């Protein structure tokens, strides 16, 4: 979210009738995950040796 | 961003769905309700008349 | 909402701190007074009855 | 028969937003913080030199 813009002359009659001001809401950011793999695929003779 | 904040300038919301399912499925079975189980070994088996 | 408990008071606190940013840069800007008064701030009662 | 199912067919999919708002918005205020309040009466205050 966000303040309004840039501020200044804010001079107002004792009576002015107020014209709907004009707030504005938040604002929505998203992300999506992402996969890391690392496979490793050793055979079992190897996995014996010196 | 208008100052008077409406319910379509909400970005922020909270769906509250139903917090359950509807299946309406049928599941009687009226058959296999009855007729008693039995166990068995081979996959054939047979009686005698 | 999610981080927002009513769209009314947040929706002020918002412009309660706005005003403030308001109010200093006019303290510091070069706007000159309203003599509205046309020649007659020098009199404490008001001015002619026109 | 899908090994399965992934998330781009998960009819629910709860939003899971943050419980928090970001506002980078100055506030400082280094002038009006320095200056003493006085209350008064009347609308046009004056003073001599």
């Amino acid at each position: 979210d966000a303040l309004a813009s840039v501020d200044g002359n804010n001079a107002h009659v004792e009576g002015s009738r107020a014209e709907d001001g004009e707030m504005k809401p938040t604002v929505i950011k998203s992300n999506v995950t992402q996969i890391l793999r690392k496979v490793v695929r050793v055979s079992d003779t190897a996995n014996t040796t010196a | 961003n208008p100052t008077l904040f409406v319910s379509y300038d909400q970005n922020g919301k909270k769906l509250s769905f139903a917090n359950w399912i509807s299946v309406l499925s049928p599941q009687d079975t009226p058959f296999v309700s009855m007729t008693g189980k039995e166990s068995i070994n081979q996959t054939i088996f047979s009686w005698q008349t | 909402n999610y981080g927002r408990g009513r769209e009314l008071m947040y929706q002020l606190e918002k412009k309660g701190k706005e005003i403030k940013r308001d109010l200093e840069k006019i303290l510091l800007s070069g706007q000159a007074r309203t003599d509205v008064l046309a020649d007659q701030y020098l009199t404490n009662s008001a001015a002619d009855p026109a």
